[PDB]
């Protein structure tokens, strides 16, 4: 009976990232303290009108998970997950500023189940030396993003947050 | 090498295309025929200016509609200019050839004519309904002719010898059996009222009835289009008569704004403010029917939010234009930017009209009581015109009394040291007036604006400040009145003293109130519940928890963070602090704290999560009081 | 005597009308151009069925778009049948003369190819943008021919002798200065995606970008609705749904059907897994069900093809033959839209009924769109009897899970004659409410309805399965009675009538009627809505409507009735005191406080809650003695 269904308000104080809420979520704000484990499906596509998929967690079938700690994989994700309510499908339009460290993380996330383990850090140094002097990885995502950086769009579907440890 | 050619057109398929595809609704044929007839009259009237002797054939300019169910024939007679045999062959015979356009361009300089015809395909719309069309013509120059056709790709021209017409054209449509509903008087009247109501010339509907088999003549266009006349010369009685004829309401118009805009987009508009708001003003669901658009006195379309914003739909009236890019079906336009410019001008002139009307105190009171909801909806939506709409606001304030005052008057009475506009919203004037939140403010002599309608919440959702002064909701936390040194010293002393009580109360009501502290907005009530800075206000949250179509999960996204504000000078609070100092924990003190929180939640407008528990607690308290045992 | 003639047309004026009046939006020219082209391919494909040698000139069927900002020329190349010089004169040079219709009617019996160009005036829409049109054709039968025109009432036919095009037609539009926005890649891609997304053949967009020409496939989602529903797997349906809706999640359910007869159309509807967040804020009356005719977009439905409450269904409706406006935007007869609406509603209800077997999938769908279902129950009066079977409700004996009304009727006691329901703003409040306290003691199942839309839902759902719905809130509740129970009730009424009339005297202009109660097993009293007026929850909802007349509210406001519990000790003590003291300050104050508490607990708002809070504070002071 009433056309109006929303009211403007403030959120997403940090600049360089646009926020939209694709779907609602049940429950209050999740307990976000250091040590808590977070399980959250993610998908990263291009900001362009094509919106081609770069990384999808759904085809793999393994929802990526983290802990609330100083992994410093990407600060903006560490903020967005904290600034989220459980069971909330959401869309985030970041900018070229934050998405500088992305390509290496994308390579690691594509190769974590491909046959490479994160328990080693010398292989990454060897890869950096190869990139600097010897050769190039040649991966499509690396060429598309490292050579030309663009803003990205991230779909986040968090599953749950566990008690610490 | 290069062989030039000329375009062709398959006549039969083109005629079939015109008959089947151009026009959606088949009832528009009259709208077309009458329009032609209108031009047919206009020409002769112009030719009467330089040649009165040319009117010797007939001195009366009229249009007659004669339905004949005996033969199922619809006749339309006009004493217009008429068409010669050459005109019959050229203008009528050739599709998309408009002789009316040629006549218009042959005119000299600028003259008072507004011929409807522009395309040249209007007449064939008569085949939407009729299966055979006969046109009997009698021009003032040549003899009377008859033109017969059935849209079969050929037409017949015959030297007519029937009843003489003197001058003009009489068209007879042999309607098909399916479209026989247009022989009824009611259908014809409804169509004429919808489409051809404002045509200048008189039109009448001849009919045969019994009382003993008499002929009845009835004029269907008694009302004349006054927007063509100069707005200064028109009197209020004429405006009222026009409003009654247009809206079919006994009540007069409250106010009228008649203005013309010239230039690259020239149009005349006539807007009326209805005296009484309709019962079903909302729930239109695309049935706006507010501002009927006209081009050369012919109806085009209803403003389905194209010409007017949604909140301004309470206003009635007409908009008329002479030159306008028109659709083939004459039911829409080609460019929407033109409609946007029309909307800009209409909104500007509506705001000017409202500002002018604001002088009449009683009339403006009536208008406000009628359309304050629409005005506040406009404040919610129309962002560019927020200052003007805000100046049009009237409210009940603490110092106002029974009558309502504008925000400008509040600013005039606003104190020298004050730096904000303090407002409180609720569901009634009486409940708000006795509320605890405004006890301190009214005690210090600061005027407070009562906003006692649900839509007022949306009003403050957008209106952040007024005249360089910020709006502050009494209910919302952080209320900082101008404070002296002694007041700050007392506040610091009370904050220091009641720290343990605040900690204990926070511990007791865990996950129920985010922050418990002292306040400066309470003087008589012990405690109050205060909305956080970000979340929905208590009244707002209560309102939007009752929306018919709402997502329960979405409700949790903007829930308010409740704050408890206690009065350090209230005897109950001092006794509670003393008891809590006496006993670090006790059942009685916990019960009292829970009851106080429940009462504050009830008084603040929040609905209880479970009223049964509080009611049972009250019942037990009553039992203990009266000592039933 | 009689002199018959033949109709003529003014070519210049007709062309001007077509260019200026037929089409409102200038961007649809592609939709027209491409569409023709498609048929040129379709035709040759048909001619390849009985003669593969006709494809020796070119073995590939494709459409290419080449924007050239250097010369400001838009080129459209197709390897279709092409047109001869006679075809050039007869078809292109004559308005309203379509070769496509003539070719279609010359087919033997009923073939399997449907072309879109009935009207035959579409091509000229290119002049909405171009100031010059050059059509370079090369039919297999005859030499190359260039056809140049500028809508000036004349056209030029010329021997081409240019670079060979194999077989087919290449249309080059010299865009005018104003319409240079169509050289951008984004605009072309957006237009093609909006209008001609589901063209059967491959559409390729060319561009220049290091500095290498690139080709991009504009259309990739094959139209699956044409294919037989039995052959399509679930993965194909999910992929199609994802492409159509750009949704990370897949579909929850799919209904693919076709209706044939006097109105032939095939439809494909999708119920998504998760409901949209706040689509109601936006208009969102469009972009839900898209109507296609011969595999090209026509109009976006808004209250025409589907009702308001089913706007969550995402799908396509495709019809081979439908009367169309000349603009190729809207239909001619709204009765056809009414028929489509009837059929779609019937099939959607059938889909829900057959989906109701899957317990978990149902539970999810209901959790998503119960609001839509109840809104439809409120609106669609003809389908109430079928929609009601889709309702799921929380009952006293149900627990967490939801049960249908049919299960309630099956479990209904033989003596029991009606379905008792209660509405509130929370499940916990309703469960602990005073009204249902007695019924649960007698074992009758009660239906909890805890959403604001439920009041509108039960305003219309008067009865079900011949059993009437009874609002526990409403007065006049009459459970089956024993003779001893009736005697006890009558005796209690005869005992307490004096206190009832005394309370009525005390509570003037507050309660219309004060009586004893049958629904109150333990609570001291309760406020019960009159028979015909709005219920407490409904009255609160209507009072909370943003857009509703205040002056009319009092007409629909109900009359409060007080119901007292004879067996509660408080009421007996009050009766004893009233008998002892006919008038007293304490008894009237107590009755006022009791009425306030009953009003608060029932669900009604309070006219002045500050007074109630002050009274509570005063009695707290008197209790604790702080004076
Ligand atoms: N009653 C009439 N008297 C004289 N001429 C008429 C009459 N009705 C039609 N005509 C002629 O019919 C011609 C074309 O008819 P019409 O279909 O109205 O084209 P039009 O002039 O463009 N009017 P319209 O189609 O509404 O724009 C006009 O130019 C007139 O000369
Ligand atoms: N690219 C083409 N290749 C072959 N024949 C064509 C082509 N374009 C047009 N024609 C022919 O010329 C006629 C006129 O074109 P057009 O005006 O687009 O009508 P249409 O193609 O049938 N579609 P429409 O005008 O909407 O009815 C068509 O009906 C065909 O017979
Ligand atoms: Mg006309
Ligand atoms: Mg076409």
């Amino acid at each position: 009976f009433q056309g109006s269904h929303m009211d403007v308000s403030l959120l997403l104080n940090v600049e360089g990232v646009k926020k939209t809420i694709l779907h609602g979520g049940t429950g209050e704000l999740p307990s976000f303290i250091t040590g808590s484990r977070v399980t959250f499906h993610f998908r990263t596509m291009k900001c362009d009108d094509e919106r081609t998929v770069i990384d999808d967690s759904k085809q793999v079938g393994q929802p990526m998970s983290i802990i609330i700690g100083n992994m410093f994989k990407l600060e903006v994700w560490e903020t967005l997950l904290t600034s989220m309510r459980l069971g909330e499908v959401a869309e985030f339009w970041c900018d070229t500023i934050h998405t500088g460290v992305y390509p290496m993380l994308s390579r690691s996330l594509r190769q974590v189940a491909e046959g490479k383990d994160p328990t080693s850090w010398h292989v990454h140094t060897c890869g950096l030396a190869n990139m600097f002097a010897y050769h190039t990885l040649g991966y499509e995502d690396l060429d598309e993003l490292q050579k030309e950086p663009q803003p990205l769009v991230f779909l986040i579907e968090l599953l749950q947050v566990e008690a610490p440890n | 090498e290069v062989e030039t050619f000329a375009f062709q057109a398959e006549i039969a398929q083109l005629m079939s295309l015109i008959i089947n595809t151009f026009y959606s609704n088949k009832e528009i044929f009259l709208r077309e025929l009458i329009s032609n007839a209108s031009d047919a009259l206009d020409k002769i009237r112009y030719e009467s200016l330089t040649d009165p002797s040319k009117l010797d054939s007939g001195k009366e300019l009229k249009i007659d509609i004669i339905p004949n169910p005996q033969e199922r024939t619809l006749t339309l007679v006009d004493t217009g200019i008429g068409m010669t045999k050459a005109d019959l062959i050229n203008n009528l015979g050739t599709i998309a050839k408009s002789g009316t356009k040629a006549f218009m361009e042959a005119l000299q300089a600028g003259a008072d004519i507004s011929m409807i015809g522009q395309f040249g395909v209007g007449f064939y719309s008569a085949y939407l309904v009729a299966e055979k069309v006969v046109v009997i013509t009698k021009h003032n120059d040549d003899e009377q002719y008859a033109w017969e056709s059935s849209a079969g790709g050929s037409f017949t021209v015959r030297a007519d010898h029937g009843e003489p017409i003197g001058r003009g054209t009489k068209v007879i449509l042999h309607l098909k059996e399916d479209q026989t509903e247009y022989l009824e008087e009611r259908r014809v009247k409804e169509v004429v009222k919808k489409h051809s109501q404002f045509i200048g010339y008189p039109i009448t509907l001849y009919l045969e009835k019994e009382r003993e088999k008499y002929i009845d003549q009835e004029e269907l266009n008694k009302t004349k289009p006054i927007w063509t006349r100069n707005p200064d010369d028109i009197t209020q009685e004429e405006y009222g008569e026009f409003y009654k004829s247009l809206t079919n309401d006994w009540e007069d118009h409250l106010a009228v704004k008649h203005f013309s805009v010239e230039g690259q987009l020239e149009f005349r508009a006539l807007l009326f403010i209805p005296r009484r708001a309709p019962f079903d003003l909302f729930e239109n669901k695309k049935k706006k029917n507010n501002i009927k658009l006209y081009v050369r006195r012919v109806f085009i379309m209803d403003s389905c939010d194209e010409l007017i914003p949604e909140y301004l739909n309470f206003i009635r009236g007409v908009v008329d234009s002479e030159d306008l890019p028109l659709n083939i079906s004459r039911e829409m336009l080609q460019q929407s930017k033109i409609l946007k410019v029309i909307r800009k001008n209409i909104v500007k002139k509506c705001l000017e009209l409202f500002s002018e009307l604001a002088e009449d105190k009683e009339n403006y009171k009536k208008f406000y009581e009628a359309f304050s909801k629409n005005l506040k909806l406009g404040i919610h939506e129309d962002s560019t015109n927020r200052r003007r709409l805000s100046e049009l606001l009237r409210y009940h304030t603490s110092q106002s009394g029974d009558e309502m005052t504008s925000l400008s008057e509040y600013v005039s009475r606003m104190k020298e040291t004050q730096k904000s506009i303090y407002y409180i919203t609720g569901e009634s004037k009486e409940q708000v007036a006795n509320s605890a939140f405004v006890e301190r403010v009214r005690k210090r002599g600061f005027e407070v604006v009562y906003m006692t309608e649900p839509i007022d919440e949306y009003c403050v959702q957008q209106l952040k400040e007024f005249d360089g002064k910020s709006l502050v909701s009494v209910t919302k936390e952080g209320l900082e009145l101008p404070e002296d040194e002694e007041e700050k010293k007392k506040m610091e002393e009370s904050k220091a003293k009641f720290e343990n009580l605040c900690k204990l109360m926070k511990e007791i009501l865990d996950k129920k109130v985010e922050k418990v502290t002292i306040s400066n907005r309470l003087v008589s009530s012990p405690c109050c519940i205060v909305t956080s800075t970000y979340g929905w206000t208590a009244n707002m949250e209560r309102i939007m928890k009752a929306q018919a179509l709402r997502d329960n999960s979405t409700m949790g996204y903007m829930m308010a963070k409740k704050h408890l504000e206690i009065n350090p000078d209230h005897p109950i609070v001092e006794t509670l602090r003393q008891k809590a100092e006496a006993d670090k924990n006790d059942k009685a003190v916990k019960d009292l704290v829970v009851l106080l929180f429940e009462t504050a939640l009830l008084s603040s407008g929040f609905s209880l999560e479970d009223p049964q528990t509080h009611s049972n607690r009250i019942y037990r308290m009553i039992k203990l009081g009266l000592g039933i045992d």
